[PDB]
């Protein structure tokens, strides 16, 4: 096996097509990146050739795109988070984001009270839907039913675990708290 | 020409055979004409009606208000007069939806 | 275009810092240092209601609006 | 490590520790007091009160009660704030905390879409709060709660708001206080408390007015009879 | 008292048309004894309406 560096000859243009993090110019297939050359011939022949490092140490978010998030403040109309993994890997360092008033629930309903959704202090999974304005700059939704609050944390510091799907109850105390549960 | 008056019994063969998926469905039964304007209007068509009965010549009117729903458009009723504004108002308020 | 060979400053500054029975007695943690749950239902695994997918299901089916 | 119901009314300092009697009870502990396995923790400096309504049942919270002037909202007080902002459909009100509140232009009386209520900017309110946890911002409501505004919504149009320590309006406010009548005796007056440390005052004359703004900040202490009749004849005049 | 409420009801629109006006032309001597009109008109039978309004 060899690696790359990002520019070299690697094929032409009828010699397959390219790939993810690699650009072309003058017939050519010139690399992008210092990662693995692995090229998947998939099937019908013809490989889309691409270089990828498989050690992603930080990594943009995209238009669509699964995180693993935590929230840090609620509003009555909004509610502050910070993105804590993009899908499975972690992150070095942490982005901010904005959940509006209509990305709670699958349908963009009214009614939708914020304020019992997304407690603070607890671990969601949301996806993104847009790049944003400078004031909400990712724009995340949980409009689905695999999407909500994943691993909530008790008022005294106990792990919790899911009861129905849209209450909940301590195990210690027995007391009943109102979340926004996905499915597992 | 622009203008064609469909007779009254030359054009409708069928009424369930075409349109394979359901509309809004009426408690009492649809009256010739109603079917026959519906046919058309499902065609996004322009239709005229001249007709004696008041609500009958209805059946139609919310057979496209029910479709603007499914549409998620907008629709436009116009009354000339006051009593008569509002009475469709709260026919259709408790029926469905929002006026 | 030679390449060369590494003298000390580099050879130091690239370092990889990455039971063996017991020392340093005084720093171990031995040394130094009911509950009835009654859980519920563990997961709950939606197998109910899920009211968005009600809803959904249920307009797009009646397709009425009477 | 003393008990409780033998230091009723003593001084307490942050820190130390009391016994509450024996078979844990369920009595909540209240402000300043943090409860610690089967004992209590003293959070406030102050003095230890115990008030169990009239039977031998539950009746009964522990609480201190010390002097202080930095307000945090509790659920169900009566609090003046004033009119910040009107943002949206809502009207953000400071009350004195650490965040503002949040109104609704339907939480008035007889209120909707378009039978809006006049607020202005920078006005001051009667109202109680719905919702105090800390958890949001607090959000009160201003008629009732059945839906009657009992002398709730915008108050004040001659008078003076001025701001006293939470100490006296404790004081005020009880049972067996005969503060209010004996400073009514002297200037006929009308007043409405807040919990935030606000008073509004209205006198007849703006000589009145200014004696009893002045006057009524000064009554937390100079304990009554030996003081308080000759302060009222001073005043006089 | 039938179409004393519909006069007002006109009459208000004009009012609140009529503030454009001073506003357009830059005369707000009218235009501040007209909008203390404007406020001084609305009352609540006038938006009493119908029964189910909410």
């Amino acid at each position: 096996v060899r690696y790359c560096i990002p520019g070299e000859r690697l094929c032409n243009l009828e010699e397959g097509s390219p790939g993810s993090g690699t650009y072309t110019r003058h017939g050519y297939i010139f690399s992008s990146l210092a990662g693995c050359l692995m090229k998947s011939s998939e099937n019908g022949a013809l490989p889309v050739v691409s270089v990828v490092r498989e050690t992603e140490s930080q990594l943009l978010p995209d238009v669509g795109a699964i995180v693993t998030c935590k929230v840090s403040s609620i509003n009555s109309r909004f509610a502050k988070v910070h993105i804590l993994y993009v899908g499975s890997m972690p992150l070095k360092n942490s982005f901010r984001g904005t959940i509006r008033k209509e990305d709670v629930r699958a349908t963009e309903k009214d009614k939708v009270e914020i304020y019992k959704s997304f407690r603070p202090g607890d671990i969601v999974l949301a996806k993104v839907i847009s790049l944003g304005d400078a004031q909400s700059n990712y724009l995340l939704t949980t409009a689905e039913n695999e999407l909500g609050v994943v691993v909530a944390h008790s008022e005294s510091g106990i792990q919790m675990v899911p009861i129905s799907w849209c209450e909940m109850q301590c195990p210690k105390t027995h007391t009943k708290e109102f979340r926004k549960v996905a499915r597992v | 020409q622009w203008a064609i008056p469909v007779d009254a019994t030359s054009p409708v063969g069928d009424f369930y055979r075409l349109i394979p998926q359901p509309a809004f469905q009426w408690a009492f039964e649809p009256d010739v004409f109603q079917k026959q304007a519906i046919l058309h209007l499902e065609r996004h068509d322009s239709v005229f009606v001249a007709a004696h009965t008041s609500a009958g010549k209805t059946v139609v009117a919310e057979y496209a208000i029910a479709l603007a729903q499914k549409h998620m458009t907008r629709t436009i009723y116009t009354s000339p007069i006051k009593a008569l504004s509002n009475q469709k108002f709260r026919d259709f308020r408790n029926t469905f939806g929002d006026v | 275009a030679l390449a060369a060979r590494p003298s000390a400053f580099a050879s130091t500054l690239c370092l990889r810092y990455p039971r063996t029975l017991d020392l340093y007695k005084t720093f171990l943690y031995s040394r130094q240092v009911e509950i009835s749950p009654l859980v519920a239902i563990t997961p709950f695994d939606f197998k109910s209601a899920s009211p968005d997918d009600i809803v959904k299901a249920n307009q797009k089916k009646a397709f009425t609006r009477e | 490590a003393r008990a409780a119901r033998t230091v009723l009314g003593q001084v307490v300092l942050p820190g130390e520790e009391l016994l509450l009697p024996e078979s844990r009870v369920r009595v909540v502990c209240g402000p300043g007091l943090r409860r610690c396995g089967d004992r209590l923790l003293v959070t406030k400096c102050g003095r230890l009160r115990h008030k169990e309504p009239g039977s031998g049942s539950g009746g009964g919270v522990y609480w201190v009660d010390s002097q202080q002037k930095r307000y945090v909202p509790v659920k169900g007080d009566h609090v003046i704030g004033i009119v910040t902002a009107k943002s949206g459909d809502i009207f953000k009100v400071d009350v004195g905390g650490s965040e503002p509140a949040s109104l609704s232009y339907l939480s008035f009386e007889g209120a909707t879409k378009r039978n809006r209520p006049n607020v202005q900017v920078g006005d001051l309110i009667y109202g109680q709060f719905v919702v105090a946890n800390k958890d949001m911002e607090p959000e009160m409501v201003c008629i009732d709660s059945c839906g009657r505004a009992n002398g709730m919504g915008v108050i004040g149009q001659d008078g003076l708001l001025f701001k006293v320590t939470l100490g006296l309006i404790r004081k005020l406010l009880a049972p067996d206080c005969e503060i209010i009548q004996e400073v009514g005796k002297l200037h006929p007056l009308e007043i409405v408390f807040g919990m935030n440390g606000r008073i509004w005052v209205k006198a007849k004359t703006i000589q009145q007015t200014l004696i009893l703004a002045n006057i009524l900040e000064a009554c937390e202490h100079m304990t009554s009879d030996q003081r308080k009749q000759i302060f009222s004849r001073l005043a006089e005049s | 008292e039938g179409l004393v409420v519909r006069c007002i009801q006109r009459l208000a629109e004009m009012c609140r048309s009529l503030r454009g006006a001073a506003r357009l032309v830059g005369e707000p001597v009218l235009g501040a004894k007209m909008e203390t009109a404007a406020t001084l008109l609305r009352r609540d039978i006038v938006f009493a309406a119908s029964l189910y309004t909410q």
